[PDB]
């Protein structure tokens, strides 16, 4: 299949969209940021969604 | 047309092993290697080169 987010021409996101897949991806869409994308196991250090990507990037204080 | 030679329409990036799609320095699927020159300027010595890094031609970044 080709994902319904993609076009395959150019191999991006169709026009209007923002994104294919991820966990900051939501119907082609960036998940806004602040969004929490993992829980940390101990303690408070969560990850955040940035709003202009769609990885779950590492919190920075580690 | 018809999906990119490049492309798989399942991911929507590059076929696994390949580096890139379309672009001066993309051939083949591959990137070109650093130093190809991809753009001759006008009055001076300055060209743009192809990275190595991605399917752009960058301006010389001395200009």
């Amino acid at each position: 299949s080709v994902n319904p987010c993609c076009d395959p021409v150019i191999c991006k996101p169709r026009d209007g969209e923002h994104c294919i897949s991820g966990p900051c991806c939501n119907n082609c869409k960036f998940l806004n940021s602040g969004t929490i994308c993992q829980r940390a196991r101990g303690d408070g250090n969560h990850d955040y969604c940035t709003g202009i990507t769609t990885d779950c990037p590492r919190n920075r204080y580690n | 047309n018809s999906v990119n030679p490049c492309c798989d329409p399942q991911t929507c990036k590059p076929i696994e092993g390949k580096h890139c799609i379309s672009g001066p320095c993309c051939e083949n699927c591959y990137f070109l290697r650093s130093g190809t020159i991809c753009q001759r300027a006008r009055g001076d010595g300055n060209n743009d080169y192809c990275t190595g890094i991605t399917p752009d031609c960058p301006r010389n970044r001395y200009n």
